[PDB]
């Protein structure tokens, strides 16, 4: 009797809401389905106070909090974005991963979603900032905790049998140069407060 | 013309620019930046530093392998000390020894290291040193790639640098008539007893905490090596096993 | 040479406050820790595997339960050995790799 | 040599922390690496390390020293001279020096790693903008007091992208423990003895 | 990398040299063109006198 | 895009999704917003394969599965709704609350008077059916952990000053009551047997 | 811009001449020779093998 949204559209929208993002490289069918009715998906998100960005160059479709009247204080207050706010150690690791991601992008162009890094390369980097407790196992545990928390936000695949991970393309949009300037201005503010 | 010439060698900077008047600005901007970097001036310094650092790495690694070989050679003396205690035949005790493997890969490494050491003195801004270092690192990388081949193990695996030999010694004198090396002899019973005996001695030495000649964990497990052995040689096996302080199953 | 004299007390003030060895010699519990650590590293030169090190340490500390004049673990010596290894890593006495 | 090992750790760490400096041209980083390695070499512990390295080129002397050590500790007087631990250490001192110097070489190769990382920066335009931004941010990061706990877990204003909604709490998704798993297994501790006669002839 | 930087600088320097030479020529020719515009007024003054 | 959905409506929908329920007793405004906008609410839920079940007498609103039966399999695996299976203690408490709330609804009528119970009444029953964890303090800690978790699932409130909770009307719509009561019967059977 | 590009892609058939208009005869001779002889001949050799 009443209208039913295309069952495939329902599948795609619910799946994208579940995982928060959707990549052609591993889920092409739903990715294309959304790309076939982007108006429909956007309308579906409007009640949720959500929105859908696009990046066809790397093959990502990611959710983002709507901004029609959203408080500019922080979109994180939205009741349905369940994962918690990012923090500045996670932000330092995010910056390192973003630098590696852009380096890989230059190397292979947009290439494939496989922008990989060996975990052993991260340890020298964070060592400089978070310190050096002198116990390789302790620093590795700290690094893996940070990486797991980042995967909670969906920016890196968990460690695998080769101790390698793939920086998810979503990283490019979280460390968008505009967001980078915002965070950088706030970080300069805090450095001034350090006085 | 020269704008196009510059593009022929560019990598990652002039890509965004054409080859005409409007592009001259960015060309000269990057020329200014490149000259500011002053990188081309470092050439000889960095070449010599690379030579030094990679030489240090390569020589240290090779000497480390040689010292591993010496450690193994001393382990042989330790086990020989253990084996002198017990008899293999009534008037004889077993002893070990090692020869130095002669192989193509190790010989090539020797030649390349000779050239490398000869290449330090050549007053050539370190070019010949770099050539020798490149060929030696080529050998190392080749070996590390095809590790299962005999040459790769002969180079990077310490123990394969040596050939193991076993002999039977006169209790009262240095007299020796026996050798299991090069040509094994293929004896269908003697090889088995020899292997079991040497293995028991080594296993006892490993099992015995330092200083003590008696194993702390006396138990050992064995199998149809006896079936391959005759009655007399099997009895020799049991006698040797008991004499080394081993209780067995 | 007197300039070195004036500057030197800065060096010794810093070391007494900062350098690991001097701080260790200063602490009330110095002799027990030093004896145990010497015992551990003495009998091997390759660097102890952490599990072996902590087991040997929990064995050593048990010998010193007779030394009631300093801390005795009442219930779980292994936990005590693990805690002491953590602590001595924290003081940069032992770095593990 | 243990002290040399720390000196090289700190030289390498300084090289890294300076490599973060955005204003450092590529030539500046190359110059810093070269000059820092030279200075570390020239310092006294650097001279000790350099002379030991030169001994490696002249290996026959180190080999002769190890051989003589071997002949020494075997002589009966050696038994009285030292406990077995010291004899063990001294003979393999020649190898032990080789091992320890390896640790410094690891730091040098590690530093060359970051040098190589900074060499390749002929970025595209957008890549170049984000690279400027990231280097600025990382330089700003060094000055924070990382060791403190509260600094690390402070929130940042980074926007939420990739947001995922999850865990919709529908009561109808509830399921409950079911106790059909209680199938018990007997503890058959009885002695399953043997029967000698059954054995074959 | 150092080798390629050397080659790039070597090849780029001639471009800058030619550019500056051409710029010199271009200012010279621009001024010379400006001269051609004043010619009618000079000879007009002479003709009137 | 087109004009927006009412901000009040979207707020109420997001609240109902966060909590899985809405109440006239505590949130009569969003509750009446959802009620006065049922077609819009269900349309918003339609792409999600979601819907809202209602009970006006109990002052209860709650989310429920809109899924077609056996599109993939006879048992529903809604991507945005994970079907957690509780542990034994939580199941026992759920059965206790279900039966006690039913009895209170017999006594006062359906949803006429809020159902209530005291912590001190509960603890001895948990000790009876489960066993003493080692002290009264551990019993109280375990009971409060169970209550906090269930309140997370919207089933119970927090203890008041007198330490009495009110049973949420959501209990009336649990999925498998047969499993609950069979488990309760088996639990009484086993406490009888194991002695 | 065209002929300079040809010399870069060149494989020993145009290095003998420069990048000015006086070299056009060699450019054209090589162009026609390669277009008529080289392409069909190489394609047929490739197909046969």
């Amino acid at each position: 009797s009443e209208t039913r949204t295309l069952q495939k559209i329902r599948e795609a929208t619910q799946e994208l809401l579940k995982y928060g993002l959707l990549e052609e490289a591993s889920k092409p069918n739903l990715y294309r389905i959304v790309l076939s009715h982007p108006e429909e998906v956007t309308r579906i998100l409007e009640p949720l106070d959500l929105d859908i960005g696009i990046d066809e160059i790397r093959g990502l479709l990611y959710v983002k909090v709507r901004l029609d009247e959203t408080p500019a204080q922080d979109e994180w207050a939205h009741p349905l974005v369940r994962r918690q706010r990012l923090n500045l150690e996670q932000s330092l690791l995010v910056a390192i991963l973003r630098q590696h991601f852009v380096a890989w992008e230059q190397e292979s162009g947009t290439g494939a979603s496989q922008a990989q890094i060996a975990i052993d390369d991260l340890l020298p980097q964070l060592q400089i900032y978070l310190g050096d407790p002198g116990s390789e196992s302790k620093e590795r545990t700290r690094l893996l905790t940070l990486l797991d928390q980042l995967k909670g936000h969906g920016l890196v695949t968990s460690p695998d049998a080769h101790e390698r991970i793939v920086i998810r393309p979503i990283i490019a949009h979280l460390a968008d140069p505009i967001n980078l300037q915002a965070l950088l201005a706030w970080l300069r503010e805090q450095i001034a407060q350090q006085t | 013309k020269r704008m196009s010439e510059a593009k022929r060698v560019d990598t990652g900077a002039l890509v965004e620019a054409g080859a005409d008047l409007d592009d001259i600005p960015v060309y000269l901007q990057r020329l200014q930046e490149l000259t500011e970097e002053a990188l081309p001036e470092k050439l000889n310094r960095f070449l010599d530093y690379l030579n030094r650092s990679s030489d240090d790495g390569v020589t240290q690694l090779l000497s480390h392998i040689e010292h591993e070989v010496l450690v193994i050679e001393e382990r042989l003396n330790e086990l020989n000390e253990t084996m002198f205690r017990v008899d293999f035949q009534p008037d004889r005790y077993l002893r070990l020894d090692t020869k130095k493997v002669v192989h193509e890969s190790l010989r090539t490494l020797e030649k390349a290291q000779r050239q490398l050491n000869a290449a330090r003195f050549v007053d050539d801004n370190g070019e010949s040193h770099y050539k020798a270092l490149q060929v030696l690192v080529a050998q190392l990388r080749d070996a590390s790639e095809r590790n299962r081949t005999l040459g790769a193990k002969a180079l990077l695996d310490p123990r394969f640098r040596l050939e193991f030999a076993v002999s039977v010694m006169d209790r009262q004198s240095g007299n020796v008539i026996e050798s299991r090396t090069g040509s094994q002899g293929g004896s269908g019973g003697e090889k088995e007893i020899i292997a079991s005996y040497v293995l028991t001695a080594s296993l006892s030495y490993a099992l015995s905490p330092a200083g003590s000649r008696y194993p702390l964990f006396g138990t050992i497990i064995l199998d149809e090596a006896f079936s391959r052995s005759s009655h007399a040689v099997a009895g020799r096996i049991i006698a040797a096993l008991r004499e080394f302080g081993l209780h067995a199953v | 040479m007197e300039e070195n004299t004036r500057q030197r007390t800065e060096n010794y003030i810093s070391a007494k406050n900062q350098h690991p060895a001097w701080i260790l010699l200063a602490t009330r519990r110095a002799p027990l820790v030093l004896s145990a650590l010497k015992t551990l590293f003495e009998k091997s030169h390759d660097g102890i595997p952490l599990e072996e090190a902590i087991q040997s340490l929990s064995s050593i500390l048990i010998e010193h339960v007779s030394q009631e004049q300093y801390d005795i673990n009442q219930d779980n010596p292994f936990l005590q050995a693990s805690r002491e290894l953590r602590e001595w890593i924290k003081r940069r006495l032992i770095v593990e790799r | 040599f243990r002290r040399v090992e720390d000196s090289w750790r700190e030289a390498d760490r300084a090289l890294r922390q300076s490599i973060i400096g955005e204003q450092y041209h590529r030539g500046d980083i190359v110059e810093r690496l070269l000059n820092d390695q030279d200075a570390l070499l020239n310092t006294p512990e650097g001279r000790v390390f350099d002379s030991f390295q030169q001994q490696l080129r002249q290996s026959s002397e180190l080999k002769a020293m190890s051989e003589r050590l071997r002949v020494i500790l075997s002589h009966p007087s050696a038994s009285d001279a030292l406990n077995r631990l010291q004899r063990h250490d001294l003979r393999w001192l020649v190898k032990r020096l080789v091992d320890e110097s390896q640790t410094v070489l690891q730091a040098r190769a590690r530093s060359e790693r970051d040098v190589r990382g900074f060499m390749k920066t002929g970025l595209a335009a957008e890549h170049h903008r984000v690279g400027h931004l990231l280097n600025e941010f990382l330089n700003l990061a060094l000055k924070l007091d990382w060791q403190r706990q509260m600094i690390r877990k402070q929130e940042v204003p980074l926007p939420a992208v990739g947001v995922a909604v999850t865990g919709i709490p529908a009561i109808e998704r509830l399921r409950f423990k079911e106790v059909d798993d209680e199938a018990e297994q007997t503890l058959d501790l009885s002695n399953h003895a043997a029967d000698l006669t059954q054995i074959g002839d | 990398e150092l080798e390629t930087a050397r080659k790039q600088q070597q090849s780029l320097q001639p471009v800058a040299l030619s550019w500056e030479k051409y710029q010199k020529q271009e200012r010279q020719l621009a001024d010379w063109l400006t001269l051609e515009s004043l010619l009618p007024l000079w000879f007009a003054q002479q003709a009137s006198h």
